[PDB]
């Protein structure tokens, strides 16, 4: 939490911290069950008890809703995924590039078909290649 | 707009009059003013001096600039004289330039500047203008004929007719010895729009029943533009022209998608129309389509946020699909679908019921062929 | 039996005098050609009142 004056951590003895600043006039704040419990559940694999404990009192923008799409074998990734951009990242990190399209197409932008039917010739199959090629142009390729 | 302001500069760090043609630069017009003109524009006593990306022309006048802006440009000689033509009106309003009295004459100056330079287009000045303001091989003979034609259509969900028109031409291509005298019949057309061309050599007959034209063909290929309507005419397509195709369109709401479903009519079974295709336009929250057709292909395109129908050859057919949309806002009105096609017949109906030939023996009318072509075909 | 959706088609009206009603439950469908109504029926018997 923020507090409205400048201010030097008293110490922590208890739940509480305790803090003074140079006048002398004190803060104190209940160490909290809002950040701390969202991330010790991320880091123990549960998503399920992390939705309850996404708040506005914690949201923020990539500590919930962007920060989970930070693994290369979609886990995190896979909880959030409502950001075009964040669809079309979970994709090349599981090489599956169906997803990718969608989130290319979402994304409303060529390159991202033309970079994601590259890596669908990597999972190998050139349907997929195909129609995001024909789409950015890539009629010669 | 090509002159952003016309404006009257105090390098005291401000624009002392100046004049926003519409509005666009209020507050804008004193910083860039306030700023440049006080280091003589940024200039070195040079009438064309530009910085920050703004063509800034001038003419000191004491501690004053009169100063003329532009981004953009149309001709050298044009952004001087509008500024010069400014220095001949200005002395008349405050006697040079001058801060206290420019200010007192705010409205002098600016009624020029509008009437100088409208909408950022130069225009021109007078000092008495001013004033009314602040006051032989005949076995081979054989012809053809082809008729080429587009038809537009506008037309409402109910099917209202609202405006079409079809534009076309009658090309003839013959090979006849000898100069044969040709008479051409047609049907009798009408037209709510308007044109029709002859070509030369084309006379004009008044029988007492019945129209005919006639006229001694060039030989090859020739627009014929024949009299009567012309073999080279702008017909519309109100006028008795048919529309290949009627599309009718039923949204529905599905409740939080939507589901079309696009009904598309030809004419006699018995043709065929080619290169068909509805463009049926989808909303901005789009989520993804699943579309089915008995006939063609049909497919979802996002970008263009319409879905396309194609159909190679078609006697007649339709098309059903069923939309997803997140729903942001409220409901939204639909755009008009379009078409595109290619049907054997001309929709302006031109019929060519006979075309006699004389000079010699019966020729062999090998053949006659139509091609009708969608032009800006649109449904709501 | 279960929730079946239904979708009715029916001739285009027009009207000089003025007068429609629909049930809730009707859906509105937009289509380039054709109109269409859609809506899950009450069970037993209800004005449809479609679109």
């Amino acid at each position: 939490r923020t507090l409205d004056l400048p201010i030097y951590v008293t110490r922590v003895k208890g739940n509480n911290v305790y803090c003074l600043d140079r006048e002398c006039r004190p803060r104190v704040l209940t160490i909290d069950p809002t950040e701390f419990k969202f991330k010790l559940a991320l880091i123990n694999r549960k998503y399920d008890e992390v939705l309850h404990m996404v708040r506005n009192a914690k949201l923020v923008g990539q500590s919930i809703i962007a920060y989970l799409q930070k693994k290369g074998y979609p886990e995190v990734a896979l909880h959030f995924v409502k950001d075009e951009k964040t669809r079309f990242s979970l994709a090349l990190e599981c090489g599956n590039i169906e997803i990718a399209l969608e989130a290319a197409k979402a994304l409303d932008d060529k390159n991202c078909w033309e970079k994601l039917g590259e890596v669908a010739l990597l999972q190998g199959n050139h349907q997929i290649v195909e129609m995001c090629y024909q789409r950015t142009k890539n009629f010669d390729k | 707009m090509v002159l952003l302001a016309a404006a009257v500069c105090t390098k005291a760090g401000k624009a002392i009059v100046s004049r926003q043609f519409v509005e666009m630069t209020r507050t804008r017009i004193e910083g860039l003013l306030a700023a440049f003109p006080k280091l003589m524009n940024t200039g070195k006593q040079h009438t064309f001096v530009e910085t920050e990306s703004v063509r800034y022309v001038y003419q000191p006048m004491e501690k004053l600039y009169m100063v003329l802006i532009t981004t953009k440009n149309s001709n050298i000689l044009e952004d001087l004289e509008t500024l010069r033509l400014f220095s001949r009106v200005i002395p008349e309003y405050c006697r040079a330039l001058e801060e206290n009295e420019i200010s007192e004459h705010c409205f002098d100056l600016i009624f020029a500047f509008d009437e100088i330079v409208a909408l950022g287009y130069r225009e021109n000045v007078n000092l008495a203008q001013i004033r009314t303001f602040t006051e032989p091989p005949i076995n081979m003979e054989s012809v053809h004929m082809k008729i080429e034609e587009k038809i537009t259509l506008t037309c409402g969900r109910d099917g209202g007719l609202q405006n079409m028109e079809l534009h076309g031409m009658i090309m003839l291509r013959i090979s006849d010895d000898k100069f044969g005298r040709i008479r051409l019949h047609v049907e009798n057309e009408d037209k709510k729009g308007v044109q029709l061309q002859t070509h030369p050599n084309v006379d004009k007959k008044l029988f007492t029943a019945e129209s005919l034209i006639g006229l001694k063909n060039p030989e090859k290929s020739f627009p014929v533009n024949s009299d009567v309507g012309v073999l080279k005419w702008r017909l519309q397509t109100t006028e008795e022209s048919f529309i290949p195709l009627t599309i009718n369109c039923w949204p529905s709401e599905s409740g939080n998608g939507c589901d079309v479903n696009i009904e598309y009519e030809l004419q006699e079974d018995n043709l065929e129309l080619n290169d068909v295709v509805i463009t049926i336009p989808l909303p901005s929250g789009v989520g993804a389509p699943v579309i089915g057709e008995i006939d063609g292909e049909y497919r979802h395109d996002s970008r263009r946020n319409t879905l396309e129908w194609c159909l190679p050859v078609i006697d007649a057919k339709n098309k059903s699909g069923s939309l997803e949309f997140s729903i942001p806002g409220q409901p939204n009105d639909f755009f008009p679908v379009q078409v595109s096609f290619i049907s054997k017949k001309n929709y302006c109906n031109i019929q060519v019921t006979k075309v006699t030939q004389v000079d010699g023996n019966s020729p062999v009318r090998f053949s006659t062929e139509t091609t009708f072509l969608v032009d800006k075909y649109e449904i709501l």
